């Protein structure tokens, strides 16, 4: 019978510092055992302080990422205002849940600077659960990356160790440094790692290459 | 998770676990279970994460027009029928929800439980989740009307710890929330490891 | 107007539309309601006119809240405000519930405009609003650009306004405001200078039950309905 | 303008049937109310007797809900048609909201019923 | 289409400097047989694109009829402006979306080629609703046996000149006449180019039975 | 006249009186001027002020990127054809994912006018359009009437006291496509100073201008941002 | 249950066995499974009789509209296209393979494939149904091109009656129809062409 | 243009513009708008007669009067 | 008359004036010439330019109804961009359900039905615009139809519609169509264009020419420039 669902992989990742925000992502399509595409990076920039991180169905992930699109003009025009990451994050939840009897395979991370400048993540289910986080990771290779940010950036299980703040050169050696080891256990994770950083400058893009097996 | 809700002579109190979790995995243990409605109202949340959010935010907008509307903030009794009322329309469509509906009105202290199967019922006690069995044997033992405010907090950071210990799914800091006649407050959030050391000893 | 009047749907040999000039006459029947714009926040003042002593004050309601930041003041029909005034409240809270924030003074204005605009669009809930509402708002919030406050009139036409009148009186009050207003107003000295300029336009004394006075400012919520001070600022005058 | 059509407006600004309508409620028998500290009362007069004719059917004053009672001044057809819809929302407002109907919500809702009927012709 | 019926094998396609290369087995099988041996998969959509469809071959017919009608209904316009391959891409995509979420997919895997301002595009659309843009692209089986020959000819040399880019299509088209059995030895090759798109007529590749001696 | 009730009637002299009136609405409006280069397409409006103390009213919209609109007539009008308009776009970056021909927008909002104009029931919509846009093929300004026809045009001047904008474009067409963006917007303006009667002049509060190009999004210029536009400009002739 | 159209230059050559079968039992031994849609346009239907009879109908009674309000004889690819379209509509729903042979003045004799998806394909011998398979290879082996009518006549009375020994389910006669300029000339073959 | 012949009209006045606007005029009212225009320009004291005053005119004679009415701006 | 005012309401004698207000606007319109050549059917409209301001294509009266038919239209322009679209529908359709590009008899019909239902409904007014429907087909030949505001079809071998129908359909009648080539005939389009033009009255005009024949391999594609250049010449130089 016709499956409406498939497993395309993908992995994101996002942490939020006081000033900036990293939202990464592997650039594989996977479908089945084949590699459908070495090169499909999961970060889409919504705004200039919003970048959202779809993994899961990518028919799925193609359709949501045009409706947030579509909403954030549809707002920009009745406000006048561009949505904010928080308003970004609740107008996610209500979409997500209204598919609710047929759920979007999408696995969401939404990662920016906040209004006051803050950097923030908030981590979705597929229909709809965000809950602001400094540190997540979501998608096939969720559960390997998460574990380190909690050692590292949040200082998890550690005794006399000073709680130093997160400084952004720090934050991208970690990003690189979770993926990288992700590749090597990880079927679905590999081939170039694209890192947005949402600074109050703007939105950057980094790509690191991963193992391509 | 864990939920636990008591009407003692002090007002009501209201503490939640702060745990999600994937199937096996924990997707967080910062979750917030309680949605502060009004300033006088708080409703508890288990079941489906996804269901109890939305439908609380629900229930909470149609407070709000209802205060704005009518001048006056809007029953517990009534809370607790517009929420049964709505989950009732999705019945057999895999809703999952368990919530209870607690805060000061002008007949009294009111505490009301929800289900997604469509059970409104009003008690003195309740505990809903995975952990609810193990909250209501040490909640149900030490249980008085006549509890100290401070007694009355102590027994519901032991109900949510020691249900903890038992239930894999309840887990993280236990968050105390006081509804009385001026309205909610939130006691304090004590993560269960630092609990661990204090009540085992 | 010499027919064409028959309805909004038939046009003037001028281009006039009838009809909807006609609702902009039914404000004129309604009380003066005065609101000035300032810095430390929106000051809104009406003339209650109580049509008997046996009557109750609240059941009349010229001021109302729309949210929290945002407070209406209606000149026009009655029955006509409150289904304006249930979109408002409707839509503030709908925007929370699907954005997470405060809904901005013009975006209700524009939310409510959208719904006086259909006066006879033939497609929307048809045999509903066949004719154009009667009813003039101006809605005074405190939102994130800062105060604002805006006048909508039956054609779904709306505007920021620093200071402005609506309802019989509402001429006469805006000629006074020109005089009055400054840039630097302080609400205070805003609060008293609508009252007397509603003092003037009124035949009945400014009595505190014949005015009612509201009020929102950054600082705090709606606190539109002065208690008791509404004695004490007349007093003070 | 014109008197004649419920939605067409007057220069002045006014809508002349609905106003035609009010003429009405003058032309019925009489009725009053009271605010009383624990005995809010109404009073109606004009009984009428007609000799032959029964009197428990002609019903001026008729209670909607259990703590509200409510007496009609105009059409005597139009008044049931209000009373039994108003009827019908109390006893809803209960299934819907579990607490009885304040009064200012049936007012409310008899103003809206009311009102429904103003806004378009063909009513 | 629930169930498929009559179903077209691999889809081959590779970008060449200057534009793209569709290759597509003229055959058309009711399960293991090869009721139709003379059809073409491969379409041409506008000037600047070309569309070659694996899977039912009825759902495609309809798909070439509803692509073609926009086609003529944009020419009829005659405003200047006609689809680009990329535009065509995004409708097919939407198409197979909103075609799976009634649960009534089209069952067909399409590939999109066009040259439009000095750019190739080579476009895969999935029955689910999976879209991506990639240098080479193989459908059905074929992704199993030809793009592995693609990936790494593209990946040592990233630019293929069209006469190499076609060696490579016809190379891995005898791969999979030999190792898949619903190819057929009969394929048809489109090329896109500022040229405009010509679909070559029925062609067969030289096949090597020498193995067949030594046991 | 008793041929002038409805749109659906024909007069006896073969006109239809309701279109034409609904044409007298937009003359009622205030003047608004569009000129395109072979790069810029700039629409420039004078906002006017119901009272002193009321902000100017909105006379340029956004539709997309691509898409800019002004509006004379009804106001009401404007904002359900703008709605439109905004729907038809947003969709074209849906379905097709390419920015929607201007062209073919311009013949959408035509199509739709010309339904209130046939047929009985709503009232023939009484707002007049200064589409400006930069598509594939460059930019366009179009105008639409209430009647459902919508023009091409190189420049174009709709409103009260238009003709004297229409004039000026009129003997200033021709140095228009190879003019600066600073230099278009001057004339813009320039014959909008035109449709104002003598004792007013443009003013930061009374100007709203309008820039859409190939390198520029339809970006809406009011307030201070008007300011470098307004200034330098040539003295108003005496 | 076996189904065969061949094309010569001035015309189709249209044939077909006479069985409808539930199970194993004959429902009718003498079924006509050739259908006239039009006065030149024959159908040969396979599958369902129940929705064969249902759609041969359908079409017969569209095509009459569109000749009569066209005023001219009906193209065969139109005839096809009205088939197509409702079996591809209707995929799910229906179970019928037909096939389209006509003579049409302005392309000729012609014959069209109909498989049950609704997939149209104008094809120069066409067999379908049951016994379509077993007779696969004589096709391909006995069709030359240019045959005239009389060795078309006889390529489908010997291809239909070959099958129609080896399926079960087709057997009976096999009803032979020509269809040419000068119209249609239907012959019954009481099981001849014994091999 | 002929009872405007002796006035002094400006060069920019297009008459043609003015002929669609008045529509269902009489001869005399075409006069009366040019008599007309001219004492508007002259209560301005303008030297010489813009369209925009020919415009005015056609109000005038139409008796129709002209102001900001909202629902419109 | 009073009885004028419905499309629905006969008059005593048994007339729609309605229908007859349509017509006239129609002939209030510019005029447009087409002409049947043996090769196809040639188009030329005497848009006329206003203003100035307005682009050249501004205002097309030509349209493409299917690649094969072509539409010329007199009247309101906006009452006939939606009957192109209503006609660019039914042959959309006809591809569609029938299989093969319309019969310009058969569309001919069924936009001439659309205009036809106009008429006998109070709620819509009958159409204000005439248009002529031009086809080349192998099997068919050349075809030419005018359809007017009453929704009537019937076959021309020359029609004209507008202001100048009759001034033009007698200098249409003088030209050979039976037997002259597509190609002189587009001159002689030109040519009667410029007589019935009137120029004077109208100012300004600009010519449109529309081409559909075995030259054109059954398209209805707008004469290439030049060709129309040459036409404007032979024109010109006939005028004086
Ligand atoms: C916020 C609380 C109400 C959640 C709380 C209650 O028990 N704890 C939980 O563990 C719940 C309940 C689960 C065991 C069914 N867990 C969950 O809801 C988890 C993860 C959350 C972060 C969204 N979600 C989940 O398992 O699947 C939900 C779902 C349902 C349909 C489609 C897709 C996904
Ligand atoms: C169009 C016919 C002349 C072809 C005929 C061949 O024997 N086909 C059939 O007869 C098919 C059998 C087929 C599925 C193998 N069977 C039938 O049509 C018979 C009815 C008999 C009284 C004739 N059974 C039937 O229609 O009911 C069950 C059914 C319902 C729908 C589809 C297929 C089968």
């Amino acid at each position: 019978r016709f499956s409406p669902y498939v497993f395309n992989g993908g992995t994101i990742l996002a942490i939020a510092g006081e000033d900036f925000a990293i939202v990464a992502s592997d650039t594989r399509l996977s479908e089945g055992f084949s590699i459908h595409t070495r090169d499909s990076p999961k970060c889409y920039k919504l705004t200039d302080k919003t970048v959202i991180g779809c993994s899961g169905f990518h028919g799925d992930c193609l359709t949501l990422t045009k409706i947030i699109e579509a909403r954030l003009k549809m707002y920009k025009h009745s406000n006048n205002k561009a949505m904010t990451t928080g308003a970004i994050a609740a107008m996610l939840s209500t979409i997500l849940y209204s598919r609710r009897f047929f759920p979007y395979y999408v696995y969401n991370i939404i990662g920016g600077l906040d209004e006051e400048g803050k950097g923030a993540v908030y981590s979705f289910d597929p229909v709809g659960s965000y809950q602001r986080d400094s540190f997540k990771a979501g998608g096939s290779a969720s559960a390997m990356l998460q574990p380190l940010l909690d050692n590292q950036v949040g200082f998890k299980n550690m005794q006399n160790v000073e709680h130093v703040p997160l400084s952004l050169d720090r934050a991208m050696r970690l990003v690189k440094d979770v993926f990288i080891s992700a590749a090597e256990r990880d079927v679905y994770t590999g081939d170039a790692l694209r890192i947005c950083i949402v600074t109050k400058e703007g939105i950057r893009e980094e790509t690191v290459s991963l193992r391509k097996d | 998770t864990t939920t636990l809700a008591f009407k003692f002579r002090h007002g009501v109190i209201v503490a939640a676990d702060s745990r999600a979790t994937a199937g096996a995995y924990i997707a967080s243990q910062t979750v917030k279970k309680v949605i502060e409605i009004n300033p006088y109202l708080l409703g508890t949340m288990a079941g489906g994460a996804a269901d109890c959010s939305f439908w609380e935010r629900l229930l909470a907008r149609q407070c709000r027009i209802y205060e704005l509307r009518n001048k006056e903030r809007i029953s517990v009794a009534a809370a607790s029928k517009l929420l049964a009322n709505m989950v009732y329309q999705y019945k057999g469509m895999g809703l999952s929800m368990g919530t209870m509906i607690c805060g000061w009105d002008k007949r009294g202290p009111g505490l009301y439980y929800v289900d997604s199967e469509g059970n409104r019922i009003s008690g003195a006690t309740f505990s809903v989740g995975s952990g609810s069995v193990y909250a209501y044997g040490v909640m149900d033992r030490g249980y008085s009307y006549d509890l100290e405010v401070e007694q009355a907090y102590d027994l519901a950071r032991r109900a949510i710890y020691q249900a903890t210990y038992r239930d894999a799914y309840s887990g993280g800091a236990v968050n105390l929330y006081h509804v009385r006649e001026d309205g909610w407050i939130r006691v304090s959030s004590d993560n269960v490891a630092d609990l661990h050391e204090k009540y085992s000893g | 107007r010499s027919e064409y009047d028959r309805g909004v749907n038939t046009f003037s040999p001028e281009g006039r539309l009838f009809q909807v000039e006609y609702a902009i006459e039914a404000i004129k029947l309604g009380s003066t309601a005065i609101g000035i714009q300032t810095s430390e926040g929106v000051c809104l003042a009406v003339e209650k006119r109580i049509t008997s002593p046996l009557m109750e004050p609240s059941s009349i309601e010229k001021i109302v809240e729309i949210d929290a930041h945002i407070g209406c003041a209606m000149s026009g029909l009655i029955a006509d405000a409150k289904t304006l005034i249930d979109k408002a409240r409707v839509e503030t809270q709908n925007h929370w519930f699907t954005y997470n924030e405060t809904m901005t003074v013009e975006s209700v204005t524009q939310a409510v405009s959208n719904l006086a605009l259909q006066f006879g669009e033939e497609d929307a809930d048809p045999g509903a609003m066949s004719r154009p509402f009667g009813v003039a708002l101006l809605f005074g919030g405190v939102d994130e650009k800062g105060p604002q406050l805006f006048h909508m009139d039956p054609s779904g036409t709306f505007v920021q306004c620093d200071a402005r009148a609506i309802g019989s009186a509402s001429e006469g009050a805006q000629s006074s405001l020109q005089e009055v207003y400054h840039k630097s107003m302080t609400l205070k000295e805003a609060i008293k200078s609508s009252l007397i300029i509603l003092k003037q336009v009124m035949e009945e004394k400014l009595n505190a039950t014949n005015i009612e006075l509201a009020t929102v400012q950054p600082g705090q919520n709606f606190h539109m309905f002065t208690k008791e001070e509404l004695e004490e600022v007349i007093k003070d005058i | 303008s014109y008197d004649r059509a419920i939605t067409v407006f007057s220069p002045d600004g006014h809508l002349f049937q609905v106003e035609y309508a009010q003429e009405a409620v003058k032309k019925g028998s009489t009725a009053v109310g009271v605010r009383g500290r624990d005995i809010v009362v109404l009073g109606v007069e004009k009984k009428s007797v007609a000799k032959l004719q029964d009197e428990r059917t002609v019903r001026k004053i008729c209670a909607l809900d259990d703590n509200v009672c409510m007496a009609f001044a105009g059409l005597t057809a139009d008044a049931r048609i209000v009373i039994n819809r108003a009827r019908v929302e109390c006893q809803s407002h209960r299934l819907t909201v579990e607490d009885p109907v304040t009064v200012e919500y049936i007012t409310r809702y008899i103003a809206s019923l009311k009102q429904r009927y103003t806004q378009s012709n063909g009513r | 289409t629930q169930n498929p019926m009559v179903t077209g094998t691999s889809v081959l396609g590779v970008k060449f400097e200057g534009g793209v290369v569709i290759a597509a087995d003229m055959l058309g099988s009711y399960g293991s047989l090869a009721r139709f041996r003379n059809i073409s998969r491969i379409m041409r959509v506008n000037n600047s694109t070309m569309l070659g469809a694996s899977g039912d071959y009825a759902d495609f017919q309809y798909l070439k009829q509803v692509l073609g009608q926009m086609v003529i209904d944009e020419e009829l316009l005659g405003d200047g402006h006609s689809y680009s391959p990329r535009a065509i891409h995004s409708w097919l995509t939407r198409a197979m979306y909103s075609r799976r979420s009634k649960m009534n997919p089209l069952w067909n895997t399409m590939v999109i080629g066009g040259y439009a301002d000095g750019e190739s595009f080579l476009g895969y659309v999935d029955m689910l609703g999976v879209a991506y843009e990639a240098p080479s692209l193989a459908t059905g089986y074929g992704a199993y046996l030809a793009q592995p020959l693609l990936r790494e000819v593209l990946e040592k040399q990233p630019v293929l000149s069209q006469t190499e880019a076609r060696d490579l299509v016809e190379r891995c088209m005898r791969v999979l006449y030999y190792r898949d059995a619903r190819s057929y030895n009969r394929f048809q090759i489109a090329t896109v180019t500022e040229k405009g798109v010509e679909i070559e007529g029925p062609l067969s590749t030289e096949t090597n039975w020498d193995i067949a001696h030594m046991i | 006249n008793q041929y002038d009730n409805d749109v659906t009637v024909w007069s006896p002299q073969g006109r239809i009186h309701q279109i034409e009136y609904a044409m007298e609405a937009v003359k009622q409006g205030s003047a608004t001027v569009g000129l395109k280069s072979k790069t810029h397409a700039v629409l420039v409006a004078l906002k006017r002020a119901q009272s002193e103390l009321a902000a100017h009213q909105k006379k340029i919209l956004h539709v997309d990127n691509h898409i800019g609109i002004s509006i004379a007539g009804l106001t009401a009008d404007a904002r359900l054809l703008c709605n439109f308009m905004r729907q038809e776009c947003l969709d074209s970056r849906f379905v097709f994912d390419r920015p929607l021909p201007v062209s073919r927008l311009v013949s959408l909002i035509g199509s739709k006018t010309q339904i209130p104009t046939q047929r009985y029931g709503r009232r023939p919509y009484g707002v007049g359009l200064l589409i400006a846009g930069y598509d594939d093929m460059g930019p366009h300004i179009f105008q639409t009437c209430p009647s459902a026809n919508y023009f091409d045009c190189r420049a174009m001047s709709i409103g009260a006291r238009s003709q004297s904008a229409r004039t000026y474009l009129e003997r200033h067409m021709s140095e228009f496509m190879e003019c600066n963006l600073n230099e278009l917007v001057k004339h813009g303006l320039r014959a909008l100073r035109e449709t104002l009667p003598a004792e007013q002049d443009l003013t930061t509060k009374n100007v709203s201008i309008g820039i859409v190009g190939k390198d520029l999004e339809f970006t809406i210029y009011d307030d201070d941002d008007v300011s470098p536009f307004l200034e330098g400009l040539e003295e108003r002739p005496q | 249950t076996t189904i065969m159209a061949v094309q010569f230059d001035g015309g189709v050559v249209l044939g077909a066995d006479s069985r409808t079968t539930t199970g194993s039992y004959i429902a009718n031994r003498v079924t006509d499974k050739l259908t006239p849609i039009h006065d030149r346009i024959f159908c040969c239907r396979s599958g369902s009789a129940a929705d064969t009879q249902a759609v041969a109908d359908a079409v017969t009674y569209q095509l009459g509209f569109h000749s009569i309000e066209l005023n001219e004889p009906p193209l065969v690819h139109t005839a096809a296209s009205l088939f197509k379209e409702m079996c591809y509509r209707y995929r799910e729903d229906l179970m019928a393979g037909i096939i389209i042979a006509g003579w049409d003045p302005q392309e000729g004799g012609q014959v069209y494939s109909v498989p049950m998806g609704g997939m149209m394909v104008r094809q120069s011998f066409a067999i379908g149904g049951s016994g379509s398979s077993y007779i696969y290879g004589y096709v391909d082996a006995t069709y030359r091109e240019g045959m005239t009518k009389e060795e078309c006549l006889q390529f489908t009375a010997n291809a239909l009656a070959l099958a129609m020994e080896r399926d079960g389910s087709s057997g009976g006669v096999i009803r032979l129809a020509a269809i040419a300029e000068s119209g249609v000339e239907r012959q019954v073959l009481l099981g001849d062409q014994i091999p | 243009q002929i009872h405007s012949r002796k006035m002094n009209v400006s060069p920019d006045v297009n008459y043609e513009e003015l002929a669609r606007c008045t529509d269902d005029f009489n001869g005399a009212q075409c006069k009366a708008v040019c008599v007309e225009a001219g004492m508007i320009a002259l209560r301005r004291g303008a030297t010489e007669l813009t369209h925009e005053d020919y415009m005015e005119g056609i109000l005038e004679v139409q008796a129709k009067k002209k102001a900001n009415l909202q629902y419109y701006a | 008359t009073g009885y004028d005012l419905s499309a629905s309401t006969f008059s005593p004698d048994g007339r729609v004036f309605q229908v007859e207000y349509a017509m006239k606007a129609v002939e209030n319109s510019s005029t447009a010439i087409g002409i049947r050549c043996k090769d196809g059917v040639v188009f030329g409209v005497e848009k006329l330019v206003l203003s100035k301001l307005y682009e050249e294509g501004s205002n097309k009266r030509l349209f493409n109804v299917d690649r094969h038919v072509g539409m010329a239209v007199a009247g309101l322009l906006a009452d006939a961009r939606s009957l192109a679209d209503i006609a660019r529908e039914e042959a959309s359709n006809f591809r569609s359900n029938f299989g093969y590009n319309i019969p310009l008899k058969h569309l001919a019909d069924r936009v001439a039905m659309y205009v036809h239902a106009y008429t006998l409904y109070s709620a819509v007014r009958p159409f204000g615009c005439s248009f002529m429907l031009g086809s080349y087909s192998v099997n068919d030949g050349a075809q030419l139809y005018m359809i007017d505001p009453s929704g009537v079809s019937y076959g021309y071998w020359g029609c004209a519609i507008g202001k100048a129908r009759q001034a033009a359909k007698t200098e249409i009648e003088k030209l050979q169509m039976k037997e002259m080539t597509c190609r002189d005939i587009v001159k002689e389009v030109a040519k009667i264009i410029y007589i019935v033009h009137d120029e004077v009255k109208d100012k300004a005009f600009e010519l449109e020419l529309s081409w559909v024949g075995e030259l054109t391999n059954g398209r209805h594609e707008i004469v290439p420039k030049d060709i129309r250049e040459e036409a404007e010449k032979y024109a010109k130089e006939s005028l004086k």
